[PDB]
């Protein structure tokens, strides 16, 4: 039962940007679905809502300058949005309302949009020796740090990061290694800049 | 256009915490007001009371949640050391067709403290070769949030950069964590002395490397 | 001489949920129409035809009395070119309407403490409803992959819900009798 959101990030303003929820054991086309954001540091927003059968309900923020629509023959359902602004800039969620017989259960993970100009940011990955990696100067968010690919499940700290004045972000994740052998198992960072389309792959070596 | 929800609620392990959310007669009035949960601004919600009252599957006895009219509340019974989140409320209205939101509360538990495990890591060897440096201090697990954590630098007081983060996170272990970094120049590392990093809880700590 | 039986539909003692319109087929009769609105009793009457009173000077092939119970925001629902979960997937008026749209609130008559839980709105339907059609099916909704085969559970709810009508409740939120009168030799005025 999962829903994932696959939309973009950074968007000049007055652009337009296509959002998307793929749909894992609900069929779209039946249930009736909703989209909801969260700005950065703030509360939660409504944004559309699509029925079954149609009839679309949207929030006079928006009104024109979004539209919701559900793909036929695929499972997913969509937010258009066009003529944004620096207000929209937030994290989108998909979610299934199911108006009284339950409510808004099944909420997705989120897709983060960053409605700004400036552009992209590439990080410069740094191995922090003997562990850990140093996501250096980067815009928009987020990153995606894995350890080994997905072999280093448990030992993992990847923590927040911060705002560098000048607009740029900071992040860095650590591992509790064995000490023990740890000259054993090569330890490599995989982290990606989905904006800056941006995939370092780098090793931490004592 | 929103729910009015308070921005702050305490309790000690145990107690019940009782948020409210008061809105119009075309809100909460009916249109079944909904209950929802988040750890972390990011984070994904989850539905802990809906239909005004009822409860889904998967939700504890220890929520519930009643209506008064203009208000309706979430009672949070059997206070978990978890469960401080930040709370929100929905709610229908036929009068502008949307979903109305709340302000949110962030329910905060009182109780038990924790040391603050800190690793500091040196520059890269190759960030280094870039003509810069930086500097990085990763503080792990603590429950108080407080962590003052101005680089000392040397043992003579120097605050030119070191930025520092906010706090949250943990979530597993629902302590908190933060970073703080120091950027230098790639000349003044050479300055020697090796800085350290001023954690200070109620206690204090400073791994100087 | 015949006079229609508009009273039998309108002052009826039981209604019906707006899953179920009932239509009784108006014909053979005379109709001062302009007594039905002379019976300003009424909140909603808005004939998107004809006045009653010109159409009192008219005749049709048949005439078709729709009577049902809906909420008070829903009303508005009840009209041509509306979007709503009861237009949608209860009643839908075609986007030509040539005919009266009849209402009085009846929170004295089918409000009860507790809650009148027998009025029924059709809240899931896999498509909108086209024009003046009935479905009174009671199988349960598939939203999901997995066929429900019978049984209630996730992903496999049950279609028709019921309103929750008690006095105390808001006026928005208060039952409404609606009576729908569509106008397609028999019955004149």
């Amino acid at each position: 039962v999962q829903l994932v959101e696959s939309g973009g990030g950074l968007v000049q303003p007055g652009g337009s940007l296509r959002l998307s929820c793929a749909a894992s054991e609900i069929t779209v086309s039946s249930n009736y679905m909703n989209w909801v954001r969260q700005a950065p540091g703030k509360g939660l927003e409504w944004v559309s809502v699509i029925y079954s059968g149609g009839t679309t309900y949207y929030a006079d923020s928006v009104k024109g300058r979004f539209t919701i629509s559900r793909d036929n023959s695929e499972n997913t359902l969509y937010l258009q949005m066009n003529s944004l602004r620096a207000e929209d800039t937030a994290v989108y969620y998909c979610a299934r309302d199911l108006m009284e017989v339950g409510g808004m259960d099944v909420w997705g993970q989120g897709t983060t949009v960053t409605v700004s100009s400036a552009s992209t940011k590439g990080p410069s990955v740094f191995p922090l020796a003997p562990l850990g990696c140093l996501v250096k100067d980067y815009f928009p968010e987020p990153v995606t740090v894995s350890w080994n690919s997905g072999a280093l499940t448990s030992g993992v700290h990847t923590f927040p990061a911060v705002l560098q004045s000048s607009g740029l972000y900071s992040l860095s994740s650590v591992v509790t290694v064995p000490s023990s052998s740890l000259g054993t198992q090569t330890y490599i960072c995989n982290v990606n800049h989905k904006p800056s389309n941006t995939k370092v792959d780098k090793k931490v070596e004592p | 256009p929103v729910l009015t929800q308070p921005p702050s609620a305490s309790g000690t392990p145990g107690q019940r915490v009782t948020i409210s959310c008061s809105g119009s007669s075309s809100n909460v009035e009916n249109d079944n007001v909904n209950w929802f949960q988040q750890q972390v601004p990011g984070s994904t919600p989850k539905l802990v009371i809906y239909n005004d009252r009822l409860r889904p599957s998967g939700v504890p006895d220890r929520f519930s949640g009643s209506k008064s009219g203009t208000s309706a509340y979430l009672a949070i019974s059997g206070l978990q050391s978890e469960d401080e989140a930040d709370y929100y409320c929905v709610a229908w209205d036929a009068s502008l067709q949307s979903y109305v939101f709340g302000t949110g509360t962030k329910v905060t538990v009182l109780r038990t403290v924790a040391a603050p495990s800190v690793f500091i890591f040196p520059p890269s060897d190759e960030q280094l070769k870039s003509g810069t440096a930086s500097v990085v201090c990763l503080l792990n697990n603590f429950y108080p949030r407080e962590a003052k954590v101005q680089w000392k630098v040397d043992n003579a007081l120097q605050s030119g950069n070191s930025q520092e983060s906010v706090t949250e996170q943990d979530s597993k272990d629902s302590t908190y964590s933060l970073s703080s970094t120091l950027t230098l120049s790639k000349a003044d590392y050479e300055k020697h002395k090796v800085y350290a990093c001023e954690v200070t809880h109620q206690g204090l700590s400073s791994p100087v490397t | 001489t015949n006079l229609c039986p508009f009273g039998e539909v309108f002052n009826a003692t039981r209604f019906a949920s707006v899953y179920a319109w009932n239509r009784k087929r108006i014909s053979n009769c005379v109709a001062d129409y302009s007594v039905l609105y002379n019976s300003a009793s009424f909140s909603t009457f808005k004939c998107y035809g004809v006045s009653p009173t010109k159409l009192n000077d008219l005749c049709f092939t048949n005439v078709y009395a729709d009577s049902f119970v809906i909420r008070g925001d829903e009303v508005r629902q009840i009209a041509p070119g509306q979007t709503g979960k009861i237009a949608d997937y209860n009643y839908k008026l075609p986007d030509d309407f040539t005919g009266c749209v009849i209402a009085w609130n009846s929170n004295n008559l089918d409000s009860k403490v507790g809650g009148n839980y027998n009025y029924l709105y059709r809240l899931f339907r896999k498509s909108n409803l086209k024009p003046f059609e009935r479905d009174i099916s009671t199988e349960i909704y598939q939203a999901g992959s997995t066929p429900c085969n019978g049984v209630e559970g996730f992903n496999c709810y049950f279609p028709l819900q019921s309103y929750g009508f008690q006095p105390t409740n808001g006026v928005g939120y208060q039952p409404y009798r609606v009576v729908v009168l569509s106008f397609e030799a028999t019955v004149c005025g």
